């Protein structure tokens, strides 16, 4: 490395990138809804009897 | 006059049953009632239709 290396190039650290030591800045929350909602796939009628 | 076993005919409809004045509703506003069950606890003379 030291010698038959000639030009290097860098960059700035990916933001991908994340040591071990740092894994619990990877905890993240999810949210999702209750099983007990049922989705409506029915239209709604209008309808009078004057 | 006829004697009738629970006659359903009246002479006319009454105007008061029991000191108070009978419910009138008509046929159309009858038909669109989603609390009919408590109305006719009561009881009603339905009108405005043949």
């Amino acid at each position: 490395s030291k010698m038959n290396v000639s030009y290097r190039l860098y960059i700035k650290t990916p933001a991908c990138l994340l040591p071990l030591s740092d894994y619990m800045r990877a905890q993240h929350d999810y949210v999702s809804p209750s099983s007990s909602r049922v989705y409506i796939k029915d239209p709604a009628v209008v309808y009078t009897r004057s | 006059r006829f004697g009738f076993r629970d006659s359903p005919f009246c002479t006319s409809l009454p105007r008061t049953i029991m000191g108070n004045d009978v419910r009138r509703i008509s046929y159309n506003v009858f038909s669109m009632m989603e609390d009919i069950d408590d109305v006719i606890s009561e009881g009603f003379i339905l009108y405005d239709a043949y």
